[PDB]
């Protein structure tokens, strides 16, 4: 998120970051950690500060559009990895937000 | 120097090309639908590289008419 | 050629070895779609499921009998047990016919997959119906796009995309019934 009266939402997926960022490394690979939202740069540096390279913020200020999400994606293809990991909270209902890992191979 | 379609050999990604073609369709819509399509056209965010761990340097966007048609 | 036996079910069993045992497994986008590609069925004779999408709308998800898709080779049509297809589409008109009645969306380009189970998944960005397009300002910018071609090689493609979009948009307002 950008604003932070969320209630431990921005921390549960920072916790779920290293739960998948320690899991999928079986061979000592390069990882570029990116955060969308201003509450991500303040919490991902606490775990991985040497792999944290990009900070997108001010996203939800007007609205979220696909052209905006395109430009965020084109800045992610400047680096070309072999895989992408997107960590977010899936809005299932007003009560449950089960987090998702969505993966995109190059 | 890249090999492929006319956007890809010009250095442009497919996402930029497909959004330019999305942008130019919206400029041709009916006015009860052109301005509401201008809502999903706007780009407002900012970015910042983190080369060391806490450093700075960014790129802010207050774009309304769409994704930039010119060179990035 | 099969070095990584991945998948959603495999990721659950290995993630219980590296994460804490407090956390349950993250969800995956395979857990939210019930329609697959190689899963047999989903044609039902005449009318086949057409999932015509945008980023901002689900414009159709019920079944149709034929879809005229504007591929980059040319306009092709899909019947029910069509061959599996990954088709990049030009700016053109997707025609959704149900029978005697047909709805004509003009799209900006973006792919269309026909899956082996007969499911068509049109995936475009801006899919305007031609009822909400006006035929006046299309050539007002096409005449400008026919004039402004500098030596900018990035605008070499962006003006080319500008010309071919309005030119197909010119030709697809003329033949309306």
């Amino acid at each position: 998120s950008d604003k932070g009266l969320c209630g431990g939402l921005n921390s549960n997926i920072t916790k779920y970051t290293r739960a998948t960022l320690a899991t999928t490394e079986s061979e000592g690979k390069d990882v570029v950690v990116v955060s969308i939202g201003d509450k991500g740069r303040s919490q991902l540096t606490r775990i991985e500060s040497q792999r944290y390279q990009l900070a997108i913020a001010d996203t939800y200020k007007v609205r979220v559009t696909f052209g905006q999400a395109s430009l965020i994606v084109e800045e992610l293809i400047k680096h070309n990895p072999q895989s992408y990991q997107i960590l977010f909270n899936k809005f299932r209902s007003a009560i449950s937000f089960k987090p998702t890992v969505a993966t995109i191979l190059s | 120097a890249p090999s492929g379609p006319f956007y890809r050999v010009a250095g442009m990604s497919y996402l930029r090309y497909s959004n330019i073609c999305a942008d130019l369709l919206r400029n041709v819509l009916k006015e009860p639908f052109k301005a509401k399509a201008q809502a999903r056209q706007a780009i407002h965010f900012r970015q910042a590289p983190y080369v060391d761990g806490k450093a700075g340097a960014s790129k802010v966007y207050e774009l309304e008419n769409g994704i930039p048609k010119t060179a990035n | 050629e099969a070095a990584a036996p991945a998948g959603p079910k495999e990721f659950t069993e290995v993630w219980n070895k590296k994460a804490p045992s407090t956390l349950i497994v993250p969800e995956f986008p395979s857990n939210y779609t019930a329609v697959k590609a190689v899963g047999e069925g989903q044609v039902h004779g005449d009318a086949f499921p057409v999932n015509f999408y945008t980023p901002h709308s689900i414009l159709s998800q019920a079944q149709k009998d034929t879809v005229v898709l504007p591929g980059v080779d040319g306009y092709f049509g899909v019947k029910a047990s069509h061959v599996p297809t990954i088709a990049q589409l030009k700016p053109g008109v997707v025609e959704l016919h149900s029978g005697a009645e047909s709805e004509k969306f003009f799209v900006s380009g973006g792919f269309a997959f026909v899956h082996p189970n007969g499911v068509t998944d049109i995936c475009v960005l801006e899919a305007a119906t031609l009822d909400q397009v006006d035929p006046a300002a299309v050539k007002s910018a096409l005449a400008a796009a026919s004039a402004a071609q500098p030596t900018d090689e990035f605008e070499q493609a962006a003006n080319r995309a500008a010309i071919e979009l309005y030119s197909a948009l010119e030709s697809a307002v003329e033949a309306k019934a």
